């Protein structure tokens, strides 16, 4: 109907979402468990199917709302800001995945906590995080951006530190919220440069007139310092400390004791992904700045190879998971100093998707597991949880990256865009490098060592999971909830991947306008790649072929099966030999 | 493993670079006061200074650059072409 | 203010409509959303009637109240917010104050207006009369 | 003061009109005409902007004083300020109402420039 | 005439575009390698819109250029062909590591491989012969009617102005 | 009372300068409609 | 003509803002091939499950190899595919040819691909 | 299926099965052999045309 | 975990059931979505929107930018 394309119904579904978090925290005892689920069930469904809606007229059609709630505040004489939404490209990406990931870890959450005493507590703080996320990246106006930006720190606070009656807790907390105090500071000084410089807080007026301020300077004590330079460098150090770059990404490891659901929402999309969105944001400023040049593929990089390599020796598997979110939030850096947009938008949707499903599975293998989060302590676990584990196979094939995946498309777009003008090109390139290989090792580690090894846990989980009178049609590990939810949240992850796959890499160009006028010829060696290009991919590929050899074949322990083992690999190695000689020269 | 031929769309020169360089051969943030009041945009803490030639411009001269490198390469390739048929058509 | 865009011809336009392009034009509110409508105050009535109806429920059945309560206060505090920022001069990107709205804080331009129009229309009704005439 | 830094709100949101009005395809050229030079000229020193003081001489004071003035002397002939930035008597009305009304006669009858 | 002039071309450009990467038996591959009376027969018109199609590329549409052309290959002959090589590798894998080379079972790998290339060889044909024939009937039976017979028996005569082919209209 | 009577005197000296000039223009074309209709008168005599 | 339509027309600076064409295609050579590929598109409505799978991209076959002419023609410039291609093939042969010297001058192949 | 291109670089490029129009048999004799040689040059004189007028179009659209 | 007594006194959330709940989601849900009802209302008359398909802006038209005179 062309009234709901005229006057958006987000904002109403919205305000119903957070007006019901809101009184579910204020009446929670006219709610009892049933009631809060039930009510916050309905507003973020509602919500979901809005945006939803909306989510394909805005993306493939030229479609997007700037939305004023009021006049706000006087911050200056004779001067006044509204409430401003934008709703645009860039704004729906986030929220779009933000709202799936949360509907679906919303769902799975009751049966997680399934019978501890404050599964509402829980629930209404996802909520929170997840309204106050939204809320910042549909900012139309710099203090609306501002408000999130405090307002995901302080709802993170909360989800973190969730068993309030510990210490040990609190210091994790009080590490991230130090950092959040920094990255406020960072962005609060940057806005207030702004500010200065153009009279204005409005985001879309500053994205058009900051071409006028290039040749500006600021003069520090005993220094005179480019405007863009200044501003770019404040906004990529708030960006740096909220995506857990190399140094300030010490909190987030710590972050991994709040529950499961909040860990696969902060980890997958919403805080981590923060920062990137700054950078999405504000794309003029950072195309014509020296200091993102040199800082976004460096430490990016830096960033990439590090996070890689510490998550495949974790032992725990939350700690996996967020050094893996560290290195994929280091390869994002990498992609945004790529100079495409789309390249970004692909990333942030993949890994952020198969990053909350891998969640989902780790929290009920961990559940199983008695909260031992140590798979060191696992091991034949496939019997007891067969779904966890085919689905938990299907979300490392596709996070891992491996060959013919969603998410090898993302790292092969990632490498065909790279500048090679870098000084530090070597160290980049060869940090890239390691890292991209690096997601075999930690998916093979955990995926073999939780469900495929030997039994090295306590005898008590097999033995009272396997008593006589348990056998039913009853019978089970988990709830048909948290299948339900896994099995639907991968499903829309495929739909939703496949269709921004076709807007964006098909031969006919269908992505609406993402407000950028710095282009390059990134997409010609997608379009028309030439020889040299293909071979230099091929030796990653043939990189990945031999770790996977090494992992599949190798025998650290002794075993009855050594000397078959050592025949299988000979007889792989030779009729892959045959068939190639097969496949490519007689019939 | 050889470099590539990266750089901006050559068909796009004057957008991303006619306008950084069209900033400073516009100096238009030292121009006199609209109402005549003794004062420019060089009487500020955040001034412009248009004889600046650092930061992002080497980046910038750069590019410029390998786009002309580029436009000459495929010059070259067109002479070529036209040469092997004057060449041939005259056997 | 000016035009700040660069000039265009009208047999440009003329050309942009035969190729079967159409003129941008903001469009009025429909009538839900009219503050000043007939139908928003219809349903700002139903809003209070089943709004006071529920509250006496939900006080029989022992359920929260007072946000039934706060959507019969809402009606009037919301009529003035709507209300009083479509009497404002600002301009958002949605439309153009013309100078008759402007006019509306001008009472004494106005009526002078008016009269000063009103009399260069018989002015240049008379001449038209003469000009018939000759 | 305060009215340099109305300036500056309007241009500010005239852009914002034309980044949603236009597309980028030709936003920048558009903007390039006539836009950019009125940001440009309603600048920090230009206009006091989120400054605690502007920092005018005498001679700079009295010539923002004189624009104030003539934009008063503009909008007063035409009794454009009388519940905005006024406040007559009902018996000042009436008088001001007759002066206008003759006034616009006069303009109307004049012959083009 | 300027088509003996492209000869010449491709005396000096051709190793340019055609030329491709290739291993020592490739390169030995490679050198191996380098009636007035219609009597009511439509083929004729058949092989002349498929004459036109050649010379021209703005005169049939997509339906006609599908119906025109071969039907692309599919699952069950792209799998028949990796299942006959895995198979082969298979046994030849077996044949080396038992080393079991003898007349006979290079004799047996020979007439197997023999047999699958006209297994392979045996789709196309069938689809050639069972689903385009009908259509690319129609198609002619449509544009003799359109057109007439003696059209296409003159643009089939061998001899025929091909600068026509390329400017001719619909 | 608030959001109608007390209101930034800049803001309304900007609208009502905006409404003078709007005036201004409006008697331009007036003057012009009347010198044409003038010259008419003119030219039949 | 690679860069020309089925009717040589030149869209006007209004017509491009009105049927709202992307700045990535804006910036390149191809928008006068582009426009009527996407008007089609526009009255021929189509799922991307079908866009994906569709080599002949259905109702809009027509103008869309016009569009492919215009794409390859665009990406193949701007990489200078077909002169890195005509060096990697017999670079020696190339290099007598004096294709092109500025980048015949610096090409270098690597060890891997037959030294 | 689909999307073979990681196969193209990781191993090369493999046979392909055959797939022949067998349209031509309409025309039997002198006439065949003529079509032959006629669709055989102006097959190598559309590559040939396709190579040049690739490295001739540069100029276009500048 | 295995529950254990909480007191009476404590105004606390843990382990909290009403057996009242439905009409209580009833009541708390309908008038929220009345109130944001009227919110969207109100906050509609000050949403901008672009230009549709197949139409321009006249930048002669009083909707088109507009400059300052000085
Ligand atoms: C079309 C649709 C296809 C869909 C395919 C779906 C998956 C199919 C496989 C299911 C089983 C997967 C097990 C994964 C875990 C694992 O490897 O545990 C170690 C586990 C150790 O247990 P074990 O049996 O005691 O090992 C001792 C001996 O090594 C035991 O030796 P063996 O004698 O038992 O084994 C000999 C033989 C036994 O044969 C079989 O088992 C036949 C059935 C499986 C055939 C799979 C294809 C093989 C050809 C390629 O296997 C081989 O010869 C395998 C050689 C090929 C793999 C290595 C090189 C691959 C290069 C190219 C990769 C391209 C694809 C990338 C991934 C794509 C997305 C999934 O080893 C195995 O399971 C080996 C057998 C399976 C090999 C194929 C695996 C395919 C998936 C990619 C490689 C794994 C990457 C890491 C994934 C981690 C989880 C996310
Ligand atoms: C003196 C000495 C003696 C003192 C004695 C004590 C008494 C106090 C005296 C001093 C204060 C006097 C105040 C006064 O004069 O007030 C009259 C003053 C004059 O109004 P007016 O002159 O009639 O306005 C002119 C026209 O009516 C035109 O009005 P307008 O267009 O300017 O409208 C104003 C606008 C002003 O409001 C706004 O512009 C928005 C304000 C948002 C506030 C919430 C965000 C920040 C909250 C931070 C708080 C801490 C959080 C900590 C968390 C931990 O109002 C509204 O927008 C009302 C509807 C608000 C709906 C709820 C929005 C919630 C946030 C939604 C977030 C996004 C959700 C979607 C996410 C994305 C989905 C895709 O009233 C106001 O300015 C309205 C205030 C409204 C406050 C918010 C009410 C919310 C209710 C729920
Ligand atoms: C030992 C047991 C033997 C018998 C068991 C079965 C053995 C054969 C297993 C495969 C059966 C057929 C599967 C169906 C699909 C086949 C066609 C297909 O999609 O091919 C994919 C692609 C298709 O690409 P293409 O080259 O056919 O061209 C594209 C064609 N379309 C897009 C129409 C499909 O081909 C390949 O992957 C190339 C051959 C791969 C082998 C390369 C050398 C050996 C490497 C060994 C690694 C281990
Ligand atoms: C005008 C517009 C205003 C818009 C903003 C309104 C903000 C309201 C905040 C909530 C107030 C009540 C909080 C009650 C918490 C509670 O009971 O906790 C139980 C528990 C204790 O449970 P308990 O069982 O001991 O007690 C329950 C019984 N009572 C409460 C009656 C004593 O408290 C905590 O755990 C302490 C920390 C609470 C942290 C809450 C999360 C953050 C909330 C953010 C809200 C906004 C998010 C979205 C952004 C909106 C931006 C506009
Ligand atoms: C304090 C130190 C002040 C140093 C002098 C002012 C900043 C630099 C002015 C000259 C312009 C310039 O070089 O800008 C680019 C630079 C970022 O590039 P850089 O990190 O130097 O690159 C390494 C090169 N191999 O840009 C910068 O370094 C800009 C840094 C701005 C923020 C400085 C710290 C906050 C303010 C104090
Ligand atoms: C994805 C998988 C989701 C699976 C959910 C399964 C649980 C569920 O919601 O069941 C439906 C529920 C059943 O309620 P029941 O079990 O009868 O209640 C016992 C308490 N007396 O029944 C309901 O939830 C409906 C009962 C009434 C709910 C409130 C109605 C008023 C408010 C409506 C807001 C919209």
């Amino acid at each position: 109907l062309d009234f709901l394309n005229e006057y958006p119904i987000i904002l109403l579904t919205g305000l119903l979402f957070l007006f019901t978090t809101i009184f579910s925290l204020i009446c929670l005892s006219y709610l009892g468990l049933y009631g809060v689920f039930i009510l916050n069930l309905a507003s973020i469904l509602l919500f979901w199917l809005s945006m939803l809606y909306y989510f394909n007229l805005i993306v493939s059609e030229n479609y997007y709302y700037y939305i004023s709630l009021g006049k706000w505040m006087y911050l200056s004489n004779g001067f006044r800001v509204s409430f401003d939404l934008l709703i645009d490209l860039t704004s729906i990406s986030f929220s779009f995945l933000t709202l799936t990931i949360g509907v679906f870890v919303y769902i799975y959450t009751f049966s997680y906590f399934r019978y501890e005493p404050l599964v509402e507590r829980l629930i209404l703080f996802l909520n929170s995080f997840m309204i106050s996320m939204i809320l910042l990246v549909s900012s139309g106006n710099f203090i609306v951006l501002f408000l999130g930006w405090e307002l995901i720190g302080l709802t993170s606070f909360f989800l973190i530190n969730f068993w309030s009656t510990r210490v040990g807790t609190l210091k994790a907390a009080f590490k991230a919220f130090s950092f959040n105090k920094l990255s406020d500071l960072f962005l609060f000084f940057a806005i207030l440069i702004i500010f200065s410089t153009t009279y204005n807080l409005d985001i879309l007026s500053f994205n058009n007139q900051i071409y006028l301020y290039e040749s500006y300077n600021i003069d520090m004590f005993y220094w005179s310092i480019n405007l863009i330079e200044i501003i770019s460098f404040f906004f990529i150090s708030c960006a740096f400390i909220k995506s857990a770059q190399f140094g300030a990404h010490i909190w987030l490891p710590d972050s991994m004791e709040a529950p499961v659901p909040a860990s696969a929402l902060i980890h997958s999309a919403t805080l981590v992904s923060a920062g990137i969105y700054l950078l999405l944001r504000l794309s003029p400023l950072f195309e014509l700045s020296k200091y993102a040049y040199f800082i976004l593929p460096l430490i990016g990089s830096v960033t990439a190879f590090y996070g890689g390599l510490v998550s495949a020796f974790q032992s725990d598997t939350k700690k996996t998971l967020a050094y893996s979110t560290i290195s994929h939030c280091g390869f994002l850096m990498v992609s945004y100093s790529t100079g495409v947009l789309e390249f970004v938008i692909l990333y942030l949707y993949v890994h952020g998707f198969f990053k909350a499903a891998t969640f989902l599975c780790v929290g009920n293998v961990n559940r199983f597991n008695r909260n031992i989060q140590d798979f060191k302590r696992m091991g034949g676990f496939y019997k007891y949880l067969p779904f966890e584990c085919l689905a938990s196979f299907v979300c490392m094939i596709n996070l891992s990256g491996l060959p013919l995946t969603l998410g090898f498309y993302i790292k092969h777009l990632l490498f065909i865009g790279l500048v090679e003008s870098y000084t530090l090109y070597p160290l980049i390139f060869s940090s890239l490098i390691l890292g991209a290989i690096a997601g075999v090792f930690y998916s093979y580690r955990l995926f073999y060592s939780i469900f495929f090894d030997t039994k090295k846990g306590k005898k008590a989980i097999y033995l009272q999971a396997s008593r006589i009178i348990l056998n039913s049609k009853f019978y089970s590990n988990t709830s048909l909830a948290s299948n339900l939810s896994i099995t639907f949240l991968v499903l829309i992850s495929y739909t939703v991947i496949l269709y921004l796959y076709c807007t964006t890499l098909n031969n006919y160009y269908s992505l609406s306008d993402l407000k950028s006028i710095y282009i390059n010829n990134a997409y010609s060696y997608f379009y028309k790649p030439d020889y040299n290009f293909l071979n230099a991919v091929s030796i990653l590929n043939w990189f990945v072929i031999i770790l996977l050899i090494s992992v599949i074949y190798l025998n650290w322990r002794w075993s009855y099966y050594y000397t078959k083992s050592i025949d299988s690999l000979s007889k792989f190695i030779l009729f892959s030999f045959f068939f190639f000689i097969f496949s490519k020269y007689i019939l | 493993t050889t470099p590539r031929q990266l750089g901006i769309d050559t068909n796009d020169l004057k957008g991303f670079l006619g306008e950084y360089y069209g900033q400073y051969k516009k100096r238009s943030g030292i121009r006199s006061n609209f109402l005549g009041l003794d004062v420019t945009g060089e009487n500020s803490i955040i001034q412009p200074n248009y004889d600046r030639k650092n930061g992002i411009r080497d980046v910038i001269d750069s590019l410029n650059a390998d786009a002309g490198k580029r436009k000459l390469i495929n010059l070259e390739a067109k002479n070529f072409i036209e040469r092997v048929e004057k060449e041939c058509e005259q056997r | 203010m000016q035009n700040a865009y660069p000039e265009i011809t009208d047999q440009h336009r003329e050309f942009l409509k035969k190729q079967g392009l159409k003129v941008y034009e903001p469009k009025p509110l429909p009538d839900q959303i009219n503050p000043f409508s007939k139908t928003y105050w219809i349903t700002n009535a139903f809003i209070i009637g089943v709004s006071f109806l529920a509250r006496r429920h939900a006080l029989k059945v022992g359920a929260p109240r007072i946000f039934w309560s706060g959507c019969i206060v809402g009606v009037p505090l919301a009529a003035i917010i709507s209300r009083g920022k479509s009497d404002q001069l600002d301009e958002l990107v949605g439309a153009r104050k013309t100078l008759e709205q402007k006019l509306e804080y001008a009472p004494i331009t106005r009526r002078a207006w008016e009269r000063a129009l009103a009399t260069n229309q018989e002015y240049q009704n008379e001449i038209k009369t003469q000009i018939q005439d000759l | 003061e305060l009215f340099l830094n109305e300036y500056r709100k309007r241009i500010n949101n005239e852009v914002r009109r034309a980044a949603i009005l236009t597309p980028t395809s030709s936003l920048r050229e558009k903007m390039n005409h006539k836009i950019a030079d009125q940001i440009l000229d309603l600048s920090s020193p230009h206009v006091r902007g989120a400054h605690f003081q502007a920092v005018r001489s005498w001679t700079d004071a009295s010539k923002i004083v004189n624009y104030v003035e003539e934009k008063q002397t503009k909008i007063n002939k035409y009794g454009l300020q009388f519940p905005l930035l006024g406040n007559m008597t009902e018996e000042q009305c009436a008088s001001k109402e007759d002066e206008v009304y003759q006034r616009l006669l006069k303009e109307m009858q004049k012959p083009p420039k | 005439d300027q088509h003996e002039l492209k000869a010449e071309m491709i005396k000096e450009l051709s190793h340019y575009y055609d030329h491709h990467d290739l291993s020592l038996f490739g390169k030995v591959q490679h050198f191996v390698e380098h009636n007035f009376s219609e009597s009511k027969q439509i083929s004729r018109t058949v092989f002349a819109l498929k004459k036109i199609k050649t010379f021209n590329h703005d005169f049939f549409t997509s339906e006609e250029e599908m119906i025109l052309e071969p039907l692309p290959l599919g699952i069950l002959t792209y799998g028949l062909k990796y299942a006959f090589a895995g198979v082969d590798a298979a046994l030849l894998t077996y044949f080396w590591r038992n080393w079991n080379f003898n007349v006979r079972t290079i004799g047996l790998l020979g007439g197997l491989v023999g047999i699958q290339m006209a297994t392979l060889h045996i789709p196309n044909l069938v689809n050639e012969v069972v689903i385009q024939t009908p259509r690319r009937r129609a198609l002619a039976k449509k544009y003799i009617s359109a057109y007439g017979p003696q059209f296409f028996h003159d643009i089939v005569n061998p001899k025929y102005d091909i600068e026509h082919l390329r400017h001719l209209q619909n | 009372y608030q959001g109608l009577n007390l209101a930034n005197p800049a803001e309304s000296l900007f609208s009502l300068n905006t409404a003078a000039e709007e005036i201004e223009d409006k008697i331009r074309q007036i003057r012009i409609d009347n010198d044409k209709l003038l010259q008419r008168k003119a030219q039949l005599e | 003509a690679w860069n020309e339509n089925q009717q040589h027309y030149k869209y006007s600076k209004e017509e491009i803002e009105a049927y709202q064409v992307p700045m990535r295609i804006k910036a390149g050579p191809c928008v006068d091939t582009y426009i009527p590929l996407k008007k089609c598109f526009q009255e021929n409505p189509t799922s991307f499950a079908a866009k994906m799978l569709d080599g002949r991209k259905g109702k809009c076959a027509k103008e869309f190899k016009y569009y492919n002419t215009c794409l390859n023609h665009w990406q193949t410039y701007e990489n200078n595919s077909h002169v890195t291609n005509a060096y990697w093939a017999d670079t020696s042969k190339a290099n007598a040819d004096g294709i092109s010297n500025t980048y015949g001058g610096s090409f270098r192949k690597g060890l891997a691909w037959l030294n | 299926y689909l999307e073979p291109s990681y196969f193209h670089e990781t191993f090369g490029h493999m046979s392909q099965p055959p797939k022949y129009d067998l349209i031509d048999s309409n025309i039997n004799g002198v006439e065949k052999k003529l079509n032959k040689q006629i669709l055989h040059r102006e097959h190598n004189e559309h590559k040939l045309d396709g190579f040049v007028s690739m490295f001739k179009g540069s100029d276009v659209a500048k | 975990f295995q529950k254990y007594p909480i007191p009476r006194y404590l105004h606390v959330g843990q382990w909290i059931v009403n057996k009242n709940w439905k009409w209580n989601t009833f009541h708390m849900f309908f008038p929220t979505a009345i109130l944001c009802f009227m919110v969207w209302r109100n906050s509609m008359i000050s949403t901008a929107k672009p230009p549709n398909y197949g139409e321009y802006v006249d930048p002669q038209s009083p909707v088109a930018p507009k400059a300052i005179k000085y």
